[PDB]
């Protein structure tokens, strides 16, 4: 979930 | 430019590119670079990026 927070930005 | 051969000056520039790009990518990992710009008004949680 972290990862595709950081990502999608 | 001379004293330096034209190898080195392609070498260097690419290793410029990658060590920036790298730093950028290491940005988004970065755990503390996101900062809430403004901070004086820590009510908002923005999850705001930075680098």
């Amino acid at each position: 979930s972290a990862m595709v927070e950081e990502l999608r930005m | 430019l001379n004293p330096l051969s034209p190898d080195i000056w392609m070498y260097v520039l690419l290793a410029c590119l990658g060590v920036s790009c790298v730093l950028f990518v290491i940005a988004r990992f970065s755990p503390y670079e996101w900062y809430n710009p403004h901070p004086c008004n820590p009510d908002s949680d923005v999850v705001e990026n930075n680098f």
